[PDB]
């Protein structure tokens, strides 16, 4: 887990995953933080979003377990910043590594998935009342994203 | 062309389908003996889970081949 | 099911009761001190024979003239206190399995740990030869022990699905980009310390010429090496009532079932500690239903239900108000969601349910049935 933390770590200065970053934050090495910058022309559009990637003893057996902190709207995330993600759970595998669970992460941004909600509420209204979600989601970035 | 659609408690699902039939309405016809929706459906077979945007001549889906109700309902 | 009883039946008859033995065995003690209370006298029989008599037993406190259905209780109460998690000699797999293990580091708990164990068997025993049953249930590995089997990967996937599926990927695939190295981590006081599998493991790496001895010894670590003088301690005890191989015909799964029991949810206990999200709670139509059917179902589809939405087909030692969420304590919960024709959706890491508002009490039935009994795929 430390080589696997500390090389896994070198390879984002390596190639910085675009649109976001997540660096260990004080010296744990198990927990860091990592930041999303909300994907353009989505309603996330100028905000940023912060989050929690706290890497358990059992990785990477065990899938990390990456929290978002910054309030959002958004059908699979919810106000814990809990994160419906298939490979954070079922899918995951000992060979993924962060940089792309951060990617697959501003995806489920843009491209909300309001078949496998995680907050039906919202799932609903973008199905049905799509401009709704949007005008909704971009006030929530202007008071909790900015 | 009659195959069977093998439920994870036992019950099979005997059906009629031509072998160019997208698997997305081997679906629609279960969607009718069993009610379970298509988009909570997964048709495994022999290790293999067989798409939507194919038939049932790409994966040699013979007179009789045994397919499987395995149902995606954990959510995400 | 229709077979199991053949062998048990079978099972019980080649039993056989001593002679020179008293009708039944003499027992009495205080219900709010039972552990050491039940361990002082049974592990004090000279003839471990003695303890096939007749389970006669009475409370200094409760005191009731049954005396017959005191041997019900009597397990049921010493169970929630050897197999208490908190006490040390067995601990939770997972925050949120509920299935017990030997702790490993038990020694460290009771300087005595191994006299103990030996008491757990020799009840444990005691227990299926008056065919009553244990409360608690332990991981596969536990019962395969006593079966004399081997442990493997395999063993691991009851346990920790997601452990045991990226281990299976090492030993399906190349680990050299993984960067593994023969030692696992650790916690205790926050500090995270370093532990080898093997000599100098922490330097040695997990390459694809050893990657099989390599998952050896993490199975080996995880449910072996650290417990087997626990795990012997109580067979020692567990055959002095039973000829340990009268149990071999057994497996597994009949062996549980054979001891811990089946293990019905208790349905009261659960509605009175759920919670109702998104337009649903105590007393909506369709709220009421659910439970109508939870009702009506039978032992099995009850654990089914459970499992189908927990993740476990257990519940912990202190109720459906202690259930634990892959991230700290998680009410059973039932969310609404969906058209009446979708069926009901389970995230197991929140315990909760998204249960279409159906319209019929029979149509919710025959869609939740349907989630249940055709599920875990």
């Amino acid at each position: 887990a430390s080589k696997r933390i500390h090389k896994e770590l070198n390879d984002l200065a390596r190639d910085p995953p675009a649109q976001c970053s997540a660096g260990p934050v004080g010296d744990d090495m198990f927990h860091w933080q990592a930041t999303i910058m909300g994907p353009n022309d989505s309603p996330y559009q100028g905000g940023v979003f912060f989050l929690t990637i706290h890497f358990p003893t059992d990785y990477p057996f065990k899938p990390p377990k990456v929290a978002f902190t910054t309030r959002i709207y958004h059908p699979n995330i919810n106000s814990n910043g809990s994160i419906s993600l298939d490979i954070l759970r079922s899918q995951w595998s000992p060979a993924l590594k962060i940089s792309k669970v951060l990617l697959s992460i501003c995806s489920l941004l843009c491209d909300p998935n309001p078949d496998d909600p995680l907050v039906p509420e919202i799932a609903r209204i973008y199905k049905t009342d799509r401009e709704k979600y949007n005008r909704i989601a971009r006030e929530w970035t202007q008071k909790y994203a900015m | 062309m009659q195959i069977f659609v093998k439920t994870l408690t036992g019950k099979t699902i005997t059906l009629e389908v031509e072998p160019s039939d997208t698997i997305e309405n081997v679906k629609a016809k279960i969607q009718d003996k069993e009610g379970i929706p298509p988009d909570q459906q997964r048709l495994i077979f022999a290790g293999k889970q067989l798409e939507d945007g194919r038939t049932l001549s790409d994966y040699n889906i013979q007179k009789e081949s045994t397919l499987h109700l395995v149902l995606r309902l954990r959510g995400g | 099911e229709f077979e199991f009883k053949q062998k048990y039946d079978y099972f019980r008859k080649k039993l056989k009761k001593p002679a020179d033995i008293p009708n039944r065995f003499e027992m009495k003690l205080h219900r709010n001190n039972i552990f050491e209370e039940s361990y002082r006298r049974i592990m004090s029989v000279k003839r471990p024979d003695v303890l096939k008599a007749r389970l006669w037993i009475e409370f200094e406190s409760e005191k009731g003239l049954d005396y017959g259905g005191v041997a019900r209780e009597w397990f049921f109460l010493l169970s929630k206190e050897m197999f208490n998690p908190y006490y040390g000699l067995f601990e939770y797999s997972a925050t949120d399995n509920y299935t017990l293990q030997i702790n490993p580091n038990s020694g460290l708990c009771n300087e005595d740990h191994l006299s103990y164990f030996t008491f757990i068997g020799r009840v444990a025993g005691l227990a299926v030869f008056h065919g009553k049953l244990l409360d608690g249930f332990f991981i596969r590995p536990f019962y395969k022990m006593m079966l004399g089997k081997q442990i493997t990967l395999n063993d691991m996937e009851s346990v920790d699905s997601e452990y045991y599926n990226s281990l299976k990927w090492i030993l399906e695939n190349d680990p050299t980009e993984l960067d593994l190295m023969f030692c696992i981590d650790e916690e205790n006081f926050g500090q995270t310390y370093q532990v080898d599998l093997k000599p100098n493991g922490s330097e040695i790496m997990v390459t694809n010429e050893n990657k099989r001895e390599y998952i050896d010894l993490v199975i080996q670590w995880r449910f072996v090496n650290r417990v087997q003088k626990q795990m012997n301690a109580f067979l020692e005890g567990f055959t002095e009532l039973l000829p340990i191989d009268l149990i071999k015909i057994f497996d597994e799964n009949e062996l549980e079932l054979l001891m811990c029991g089946l293990g019905d949810v208790d349905v009261n206990d659960w509605r009175q500690h759920s919670i109702y999200k998104n337009g649903y709670c105590p007393n909506h139509p369709v709220i009421q239903w659910f439970w109508k059917a939870v009702l009506l179902m039978d032992a099995e589809k009850r654990i089914r239900l459970l499992q189908f939405v927990t993740g476990t087909s257990r519940v912990p030692m202190n109720g459906f108000a202690e259930l634990y969420g892959s991230n700290g304590p998680q009410l059973f919960t039932i969310e609404q969601w969906g058209s009446p024709e979708k069926l009901p959706r389970a995230h197991t890491a929140f315990n909760r349910l998204d249960l279409p508002p159906y319209e019929t009490f029979e149509d919710l039935r025959e869609k939740l049935l349907m989630a249940v009994e055709n599920a875990q795929g």
